[PDB]
């Protein structure tokens, strides 16, 4: 098992994968043009809609997550009022800190803006 | 057609991919779209350079 050869540097044998997986060349590639879909996933909140599917995959019982989090969200309205209602929805800090307590990384209340407003007073205008 | 050259049906597509999209905008009467191109090339061109040509 321990072998040291002549200055002292133990050698040993590498494991190696010395067999044949076909679902190696299939599964590790990429499409390519998903760029206008990603950007829209995150435009209309579906990002928080498989993260809330996340949650209740470690959770017993779906309506004590109910529950629960509700409980958190009127927790932080209490420690500080001022800062939910607005672009800061409190139910939604709640879903993004339980995500980011799993060491995954979300944006803080999957809070974003459009960056290309023509300045004050306008307003997006949605095509039906 | 002769010599024995093996034709080879090429798909003339150095711009693999072009979408568009429209943003509107208003505040009150005052109405203004913005307009967004995606371009996607295969490399022997860029994407900025395809903007130009077209």
């Amino acid at each position: 098992g321990i072998q040291r050869d002549d200055n002292g540097r133990r050698i040993w044998r590498r494991r190696t994968l010395t067999k044949k997986d076909d679902m190696l060349r299939y599964k590790l590639q990429r499409v390519p043009f998903v760029e206008e879909q990603v950007r829209k996933i995150k435009e209309v909140g579906k990002v928080m809609t498989m993260d809330i599917e996340r949650l209740l995959l470690s959770e017993d019982n779906r309506f004590e997550f109910v529950n629960s989090v509700a409980a958190e969200a009127t927790e932080y309205v209490e420690k500080n009022r001022d800062e939910y209602g607005g672009t800061k929805k409190a139910i939604f800090h709640v879903l993004s800190n339980r995500v980011n307590d799993l060491g995954f990384d979300r944006p803080e209340a999957y809070a974003e803006s459009d960056p290309y407003k023509p300045g004050p007073g306008y307003l997006k205008e949605y095509y039906t | 057609f002769e010599d024995r050259s093996y034709p080879i049906d090429a798909v003339f597509m150095p711009v693999q991919n072009a979408n568009h999209s429209i943003h509107s905008y208003g505040n009150g009467n005052e109405k203004q779209e913005i307009l967004f191109i995606e371009i996607w090339t295969n490399g022997s061109l860029t994407p900025k350079e395809a903007l130009h040509e077209a």
